[PDB]
C-alpha cells in the first residue's frame, strides 16, 4: 500500500558523483519527512539527513554536510540523495524511508529496499564459472554434495541457483571474498546419491553488472 | 454580554498562545530541536475572526508539539489547553500560503493576530 | 549528540529463552526510543516505537521498556524466527542515532560438520589457475578450525575462508575454504587435505584426495 522503490544498484569511480532516488506511492508525499540511512557492508545503520518534500527543508548530520545533498520533485512524489567526491567509505547501501506521522520528525516505518553504491577504481568484469564434483576415487556418502566456484567478478553481486532454482534446499552460498579487486565466491549443493549423475545438476549464474548469464552443468570425473 | 464577552474569550486565546511560546522560549529543551522539524501551515490573509478557521485546521499538528514541550521546568496539558483553543475558536469563528512556519512563527504570527482584534475591541 | 551504547553486540539463546537487549544513552531521552530488526538482504523493520509502542502485527512476545537514560529490549521466548540484527534509534533530538546493533542466533546441540574436498575443475587448469576447495556444511557451534596438508606438511597460506550465516531450517553453519595454489606447484605434489578440527570432537575430521 504504502511504497517506497529506490533506484538501482550504481559503481563509481573516486571523486564522481551520484544521485540515488526513491519513488513514494501510497500516501501524502507531501506532508511526511523522509529521511535517509547509510549501511557500510556487514556494519550498523547510520543516519544521513531528512528531506520534508512539502517546501524542499532539509536536516542533516554534521559530517555529511556537503557529502549529501537531499532534495525532491514533488509532481513524482520522488526523493533523490545526490553523494558528491566519492570515497571507498561512501561503499554502501543507502536506504530511505518515511517517518510514522505527519509534519515532523519520527522513527521510519516504511523502508525502500536499499540502493548498493560501490566506489572503486577497478572495472566491471564478468564471472568465470567452475564446476565442482568429487574426484575419481570418489567415496560414496549417503547424500553427495557438489559445488560450483564463481572466480575474478566485479563488482558485488552475482545471484546464483541450482537446476534453475528447481533445486533450492541444501544449497549453501557463500559470501564474496574480495581478493585484489576481484570477488570470489562458491556455492555448494547436496543431493541424493542416487539422482547423480542419472539426473543433471547445474549451476546458473548471474552477473547483472556485465550483464552475462551462464549455466554449468556438473559432470563426473 | 458580547461587548465584553468576545474580547474575554480573545484575551483567553492571547494567553494560552503566550504561555505556549514563553514555555518554549525561556527554558532550554533538549528536544527544542526536533520541536523545530515541525512544519506548520499559514494563512494567507488573517484579519478577521472567520479567519480562525485556519487556525483550528492545525490543532492536531500543534497538540503533538506540545507534547514535545513538557520539561523539567516547564509544564503543560497539552490535551486540555488544545481543547479550550478549540473551543473559544469554534465560538469566535480558508486558504494558505506554500511557505511553512516553525512552531515559534506558527505561535508569533497567531499571537499579533489576536492583539491586532484585541486592540480594535479597546 | 546522543550516543546509544547497545550491548550486547552478539547474544545466542536457546529456544523458548528470554531475551534481553540494553540500550544506554548518553542523555535523558524521555522515553523516545524504538527497536528495529533487520535480516539479512532486507530493510530494518520498526519492532517498537517511542513510548513502548509495539508495533501492528508485531508479534506480542517483543516488548521493551525504560524512561530516561536506561533501556530493554525483551523477547519473551525465543523462536527461531528471531534470529537477526536488533537496532535501538533514539527520536529524541537531533541528529537521529542508532545503536551499533545486536546480533541475536539461536543454540542448539552440537553438530558435526559434513566435510567435501573438491579439486580444481580441468576448466580452471586450462586457464592456468588451481584452487582446492572445502565445504564444512551444517555444524554447530560457529567456531571452526580448518588445517590445509599437501603431501604431508601443512600450509598455512593462500587459503580464504568464508561462515554461511545461521541457517534458517536448522539454525547450523556451513563454511567454504578454499586454497589457491599456483597451477605449478599443484602440479607437483599428489596429496591434498583438509582437517576440521571442532567443539564436537578431538579427532578432526579429514578429506583427501590424489591428484591421480
Amino acid at each position: 500500500e504504502v511504497q517506497l522503490q529506490q533506484s538501482g544498484a550504481e559503481l563509481a569511480r573516486p571523486g564522481a558523483s551520484v544521485k540515488l532516488s526513491c519513488k513514494a506511492s501510497g500516501y501524502t508525499f507531501t506532508t511526511y519527512w523522509i529521511q535517509w540511512v547509510k549501511q557500510r557492508p556487514g556494519q550498523g545503520l547510520e543516519w544521513i539527513g531528512a528531506i520534508y518534500p512539502g517546501d524542499g527543508d532539509t536536516r542533516y548530520i554534521q559530517n555529511f554536510k556537503g557529502k549529501a545533498t537531499l532534495t525532491a520533485d514533488k509532481s513524482s512524489s520522488t526523493a533523490y540523495m545526490q553523494l558528491s567526491s566519492l570515497a571507498s567509505e561512501d561503499s554502501a547501501v543507502y536506504y530511505c524511508a518515511r517517518s510514522l506521522a505527519t509534519r515532523g520528525f519520527y522513527a521510519m516505518d516504511y523502508w525502500g529496499q536499499g540502493t548498493s553504491v560501490t566506489v572503486s577504481s577497478a572495472k566491471t568484469t564478468a564471472p568465470s564459472v567452475y564446476p565442482l564434483a568429487p574426484v575419481c576415487g570418489d567415496t560414496t556418502g549417503s547424500s553427495v554434495t557438489l559445488g560450483c566456484l564463481v572466480k575474478g567478478y566485479f563488482p558485488e553481486p552475482v545471484t546464483l541457483t541450482w537446476n534453475s532454482g528447481s533445486l533450492s534446499s541444501g544449497v549453501h552460498t557463500f559470501p564474496a571474498v574480495l581478493q585484489s579487486d576481484l570477488y570470489t565466491l562458491s556455492s555448494s549443493v547436496t543431493v541424493t546419491s542416487s539422482t547423480w549423475p542419472s539426473q543433471s545438476i547445474t549451476c546458473n549464474v548471474a552477473h547483472p553488472a556485465s550483464s552475462t548469464k551462464v549455466d554449468k552443468k556438473i559432470e563426473p570425473r | 454580554s458580547s461587548t465584553k464577552k468576545t474580547q474575554l474569550q480573545l484575551e483567553h486565546l492571547l494567553l494560552d498562545l503566550q504561555m505556549i511560546l514563553n514555555g518554549i522560549n525561556n527554558y532550554k529543551n533538549p528536544k527544542l530541536t526536533r520541536m523545530l522539524t515541525f512544519k506548520f501551515y499559514m494563512p494567507k490573509k488573517a484579519t478577521e475572526l472567520k479567519h480562525l478557521q485556519c487556525l483550528e485546521e492545525e490543532l492536531k499538528p500543534l497538540e503533538e508539539v506540545l507534547n514535545l514541550a513538557q520539561s523539567k521546568n516547564f509544564h503543560l496539558r497539552p490535551r486540555d489547553l488544545i481543547s479550550n483553543i478549540n473551543v473559544i475558536v469554534l465560538e469566535l469563528k480558508c486558504e494558505y500560503a506554500d511557505e511553512t512556519a516553525t512552531i515559534v512563527e506558527f505561535l508569533n504570527r497567531w499571537i499579533t493576530f489576536c492583539q491586532s482584534i484585541i486592540s480594535t475591541l479597546t | 549528540d546522543i550516543v546509544m551504547t547497545q550491548s550486547p553486540a552478539s547474544l545466542s539463546m536457546a529456544i523458548g529463552e528470554k531475551v534481553t537487549i540494553r540500550c544506554i544513552t548518553s542523555t535523558d531521552i524521555d522515553d523516545d526510543m524504538n527497536w528495529y530488526q533487520q535480516k539479512p538482504g532486507e530493510p530494518p523493520k520498526l519492532l517498537i516505537s517511542e513510548g513502548n509502542t509495539l508495533r501492528p502485527g508485531v508479534p506480542s512476545r517483543f516488548s521493551s521498556s525504560g524512561y530516561g537514560t536506561d533501556f530493554v529490549f525483551t523477547i519473551e521466548n525465543m523462536l527461531s524466527e528471531d534470529v537477526a540484527d536488533y537496532y535501538c534509534l533514539q527520536s529524541d533530538n537531533l541528529p537521529y542515532t542508532f545503536g551499533g546493533g545486536t546480533k541475536l542466533e539461536i543454540k542448539r546441540a552440537d553438530a558435526a560438520p559434513t566435510v567435501s574436498i573438491f579439486p580444481p575443475s580441468s576448466e580452471q587448469l586450462t586457464s592456468g589457475g588451481a584452487s582446492v576447495v572445502c565445504f564444512l556444511n551444517n555444524f554447530y557451534p560457529k567456531d571452526i578450525n580448518v588445517k590445509w596438508k599437501i603431501d604431508g606438511s601443512e600450509r598455512q597460506n593462500g587459503v580464504l575462508n568464508s561462515w554461511t550465516d545461521q541457517d534458517s531450517k536448522d539454525s547450523t553453519y556451513s563454511m567454504s575454504s578454499t586454497l589457491t595454489l599456483t597451477k605449478d606447484e599443484y602440479e607437483r605434489h599428489n596429496s591434498y587435505t583438509c582437517e576440521a578440527t571442532h567443539k564436537t570432537s578431538t579427532s578432526p575430521i579429514v578429506k583427501s584426495f590424489n591428484r591421480n
